[PDB]
């Protein structure tokens, strides 16, 4: 899952261009826009109606950098990805009750707001360099779902 | 299933892109290749190199095809009927592609319309696609 | 597709089923569980254990949403409307657990009825489960 | 993957008690009967007409013991899920072009057919100890990627 750093740097260098945050609560709450099955499990959030709700729900925006801050953590320990996100996993099974499925449409949110963000800058051989990753993720937050 | 205020959208956001269309597809189609490498296998004889006549070529006419689909959303079936079976007995393509294309041509549009990439829209548009795909996958089962 | 073939072994094996489709209906709820787990999420009010009398009692509605869909093969949406919103918009229910259910559904014919079980009405089923899972997934998209 | 003292205990009897030929080849026709355009990797078997044909066809059968000759390398291998399928995730990915998601679509075939051929023996209990199997082995297949 790792690379040459042709492309493995474009990402570091990339993700250092966006904030880390306007990112994630873009990302979630399209997740929620997009895909509506997906607010269950936010019932604790309040009004998430209009993708106008959703978007301006500072629950969704305050749990955006969250999601985010474990994806950093993904992103430095590029490797380690399976036994990083081992507490989020039970977490994510055992207690939210996540369908696995979602994480990789999770990514792929992260991944369309990701050259939302950047248009240009960013291009298939450094689009795909983050799937690899994205892909990698929620196969690190499944593991435990057995 | 879609609409009722679904169409506007679609026709709305489908508004911007214009005579752009065409080549959007085209890159779409290199960000598959290159995030679903396996995609390509659909295409040997295309040259796959970021610039080509040969997936330009290709693009126009998948962006055509749902450029058509956009004018005629109470059914889609019976216009996008040519390529029905088209992909399901002569080329038998497999169905997690579609939503494999579906993916990066709304990291294409994105890139493109930062402005009138919207939730909304982006939705919209998530749906124009599915039904598309849906539609176009009719013909295998 | 779900043509004459799949109409005849749709109603065909629909019936060595006979007043068994409940327990069947039962049988593979209680598959999904052991499988997958997560099923069990969206019925926690039940007593999710072998024997239990809502999960027979809930078989039970599963064989006859499905017994009356597999008559009316001819319109599948609206037989199923009545259960497209309570999934689709008052169960938020998440579409790949249909997948996951019918294949249960499955396995359990199979198992129960083999020499009926053949890759032609098998086929013809899986197409047929998919429809209904379809019109499901329906509302919220 | 896990599977318990208890979970491994009926794995064992239930592939024992069953032949282990017809099963990969019951298994793999199924497949290109059932998700037909999965046949376009098979055009060297002639006549997968229809079912009948897909069925009776020497290589489809002679496959299928391929296939499962392999999928039960898996059974006495459960930990080690990795290397044995090491080159053959690259056949099936690399030189044949095959789809993974297509490695699960075969996973849950078999599943069926371990349960066409052992009726009131799979237990959903039973039937779960092969989903994890299936998955294990499907997942291990669908792992060169890079
Ligand atoms: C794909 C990458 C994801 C990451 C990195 C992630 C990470 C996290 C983190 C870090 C927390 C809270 C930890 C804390 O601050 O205590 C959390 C909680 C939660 N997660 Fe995610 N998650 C992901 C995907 C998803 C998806 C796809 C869903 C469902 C559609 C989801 C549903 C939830 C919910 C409902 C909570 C609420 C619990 C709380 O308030 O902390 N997550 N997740
Ligand atoms: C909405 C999505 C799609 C659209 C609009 C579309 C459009 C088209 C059109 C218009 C043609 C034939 C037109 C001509 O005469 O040139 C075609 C054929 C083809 N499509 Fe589809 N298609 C879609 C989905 C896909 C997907 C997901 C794949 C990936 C496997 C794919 C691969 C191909 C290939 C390989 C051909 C034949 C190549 C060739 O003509 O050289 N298409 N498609
Ligand atoms: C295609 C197969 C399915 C059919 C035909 C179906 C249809 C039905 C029917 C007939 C009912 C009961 C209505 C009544 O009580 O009169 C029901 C309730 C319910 N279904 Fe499904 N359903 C299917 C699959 C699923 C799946 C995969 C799930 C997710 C695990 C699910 C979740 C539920 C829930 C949570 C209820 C409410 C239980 C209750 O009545 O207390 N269903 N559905
Ligand atoms: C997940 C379990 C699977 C196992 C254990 C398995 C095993 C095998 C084996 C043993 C071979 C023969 C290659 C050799 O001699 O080394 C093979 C080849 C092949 N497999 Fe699979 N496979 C699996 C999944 C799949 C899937 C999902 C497909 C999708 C269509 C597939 C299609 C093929 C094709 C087309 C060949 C080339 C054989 C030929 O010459 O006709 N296999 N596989």
């Amino acid at each position: 899952v790792h690379l040459t750093d042709a492309e493995k740097a474009a990402v570091s260098c990339l993700w250092g261009k966006v904030n880390s945050d306007e990112v994630g609560g873009e990302a979630l709450g399209r997740l929620l826009v997009v895909y509506p099955w997906t607010q269950r499990y936010f019932d604790s959030f309040g009004d998430l109606s209009s993708a106008s709700a959703i978007m301006g729900n500072a629950k969704v925006k305050a749990h955006g950098k969250k999601v985010i801050t474990a994806f950093n953590d993904g992103l430095n320990h590029l490797d380690s990805l399976k036994g990083t996100f081992a507490s989020l996993s039970e977490l994510h099974c055992d207690k939210l009750h996540v369908d696995p499925e979602n994480f990789r449409l999770l990514g792929n949110m992260i991944v369309i707001v990701l050259g939302h963000h950047l248009g240009k800058d960013f291009t298939p051989a450094a689009q795909a360099a983050f799937q690899k990753v994205v892909a990698g993720v929620a196969t690190a937050l499944a593991h435990k779902y057995h | 299933v879609l609409s009722g205020e679904d169409k506007s959208n679609i026709k709305a956001a489908w508004g911007k892109i214009g005579g752009h269309g065409a080549e959007y597809g085209a890159e779409a189609l290199e960000r598959m290749f290159a995030s679903f490498p396996t995609t390509k296998t659909y295409f040997p004889h295309f040259d796959v190199s970021h610039g080509s006549a040969q997936v330009k070529g290709h693009g126009k006419k998948v962006a055509d095809a749902l450029a058509s689909a956009a004018g005629h959303l109470d059914d889609l079936p019976g216009a996008l009927s040519a390529l029905s079976d088209l992909h399901a007995h002569k080329l038998r393509v497999d169905p997690v592609n579609f939503k494999l294309l579906s993916h990066c041509l709304l990291v294409t549009l994105a890139s493109h319309h930062p402005a009138d990439f919207t939730p909304a829209v982006h939705a919209s548009l998530d749906k124009f696609l599915a039904s598309v795909s849906t539609v176009l996958t009719s013909k295998y089962r």
